[PDB]
Parts: structure tokens; sequence; C-alpha cells
């Protein structure tokens, strides 16, 4: 069934005015709240 | 919608005046390409 | 309480009455601060919006972001419910945490009938949101000419 | 078909051991094999 969700509108003008890139905004939101797979590392000999 | 594309914000002028996409372009639904045109007995058609 | 929230969303008119005539709190709120009135307003269940107001549900109840049922009704173009709410004393100029009014929301979606009613109950056409925008500012941006001249 | 008498054996790191510990274990195996000229001959690594 449908469920409540949290709609956030980015204001393009305000952001343009303040000089904040939309890409910095979406990465910041997405990385913080959704998580971001950056790259790999080696844990006890295995790529993870 | 064409309306939403039309109001895409391209920039804000020195004097708060705004430039939207519809101010530099015509916006409409149209074919991915316009190279093929068919007729059925002289009348406008499409087909598979 | 929880059964009323559910029944209100489901548009189950009869069940709403049962739990009314059984003492369920008409102003019960879910996790996001929505009353049965919020739910009825959002999903456009008119007959339940009336029953709830009749059984004394707070008409200016707000959710955790400051939004009222008049916001929802107006936003999703539920004209009749906007009328019902307003007659039952819904704050026509209510602002959510964004400084957004029911008029901003009606304008954005181009709900002219609703915009007229709101104005008819004295909606402040000059009211600005957190970004300084008015309903008029919105109508211009959307290129809604019909709506844009109604707001003059 | 490898001709020879020939056997083809793989020593394996089954835990977190790493290249250096695997090499030590390999050397250990090779030294032991060399103590049985009666049974094994030319037991050698195939790699570098």
């Amino acid at each position: 069934e449908d469920t409540p969700q949290f709609k956030i509108d980015i204001d393009q003008e305000k952001a343009q005015a303040l000089g904040v890139s939309i890409n910095d905004i979406n990465t910041t939101l997405g990385a913080a709240w959704g998580g971001s797979y950056v790259n790999d590392f080696i844990d006890r000999g295995r790529v993870k | 919608s064409t309306e939403e594309f039309g109001k895409i914000l391209l920039k804000v002028n020195q004097d708060g005046s705004r430039v939207l996409l519809r101010d530099v372009a015509k916006i409409e639904l149209g074919g991915e390409n316009y190279d093929i045109i068919a007729e059925f007995n002289g009348q406008p058609a499409s087909g598979l | 309480g929880k059964k009323l929230l559910e029944a209100a969303r489901a548009g189950r008119d009869d069940e709403v009455r049962i739990l009314m005539a059984n003492g369920a709190d008409v102003n019960a709120a879910d996790v996001v601060g929505w009353t049965p009135l919020h739910l009825a307003a959002y999903w456009g269940h008119l007959e339940i919006v009336e029953v709830l107001l009749k059984n004394g549900a707070d008409v200016n109840a707000y959710d955790t972001l400051g939004s009222t049922p008049l916001h929802l009704a107006a936003h999703f173009g539920h004209l009749e419910i906007v009328e019902v709410l307003l007659k039952n004393g819904a704050d026509v100029n209510a602002k959510d945490d964004n400084g957004i009014t029911p008029l901003h929301l009606a304008a954005n979606r181009g709900h002219l009938e609703i915009v007229e009613v709101l104005l008819k109950y004295g909606a402040d056409v000059n009211a600005q949101d957190k970004f300084g925008k008015t309903a008029f500012d919105i109508s211009i941006n959307n290129g809604n000419e019909d709506l844009a001249e109604i707001l003059q | 078909l490898g001709t020879a008498t020939g056997f083809d054996f793989e020593l394996i790191d089954q835990a977190g051991l790493g290249h250096e510990k695997l090499t030590q274990a390999r050397n250990q195996l090779l030294a032991e094999a060399a103590k049985h000229p009666d049974m094994l001959t030319s037991v050698r690594p195939n790699g570098l």
C-alpha cells in the first residue's frame, strides 16, 4: 500500500543566488541519507 | 510536460529579471526524429 | 484511534461513524502528524471530511511540517472539501514551516475554482513564502495567464 | 596431458594469510618434499 514520503523541493533560484551547485546539493543529500558506494578497498586480501 | 520544461531557469539577470527556457526556445512534443512519414492511400498514417 | 486514521484514509464512511459512536479520538495523529481530517482531505473523501468536522475535529490541525488539511485539499484540487473546510473555519492564510499557504499550492497546480474560493474567504494575495514568492509570482512563472490575471 | 609422470598441485590461502605467509608455507612444503627423493623428484614452484 502507498505510504507517507518526505518530499523535498530544491529551489533552483535560491541555490543559483547563493552560488551552490545542484550537484553538490544532490550528492550531499544522497550520500548522507542514502549512502554512496565510493570505491573499493582490500580487507584481509579480498576486494570489498 | 512542455510547461515544466518551459519554466526551467537558465539564469537570473543583474536586476532580478529571469530567463526561462521558453525565452530562448520553442518547447513542444515532437518526434525523436522527423525522417519518416507514411501515408495510407494518400491519408496520414503510421505503422509497424 | 488508529482504526479511525485507517478508515478515514480508506474512505470507509460507515466505519468512521462506528468508531465515532464508540469514542475514537477524532484528532488522533499518525507518525507524520496527520489527523483523520488530513487523510480524508488528501484522498478526497468529502463525506468523511464532513462527518469529522461534525464530530468536532480540529480544522486547523497541522502536521510535523506545519501543513493543514486546507493545504492538502487545495493542493490536490479538492474544491468541495476546500469549501467545507473554509466554512468550518479553516484558516485561509495558514502557513506551513515553509511559509507556504493553501493559495500558493492551489496556484501552483492551477486550481482556479479553488483559488477563487480562497480569495473569497480573504486569502492574502500578498503573502510570501520563505523564498519571498506570492501566488501571483507562481502563476507568472508557470506561465498561467488565466490564473495570473485573476490575482490582480 | 602434461606428459612426464607429472602431478600438478595447488597450494591455497584459505584464511586471511597473505602472499608472504603463503610463500613461507610453500617453502616449507618444498623442503619437506626434497627429503623424499625416494618418492618425489623435481618438486618446484611453477611461478616467479
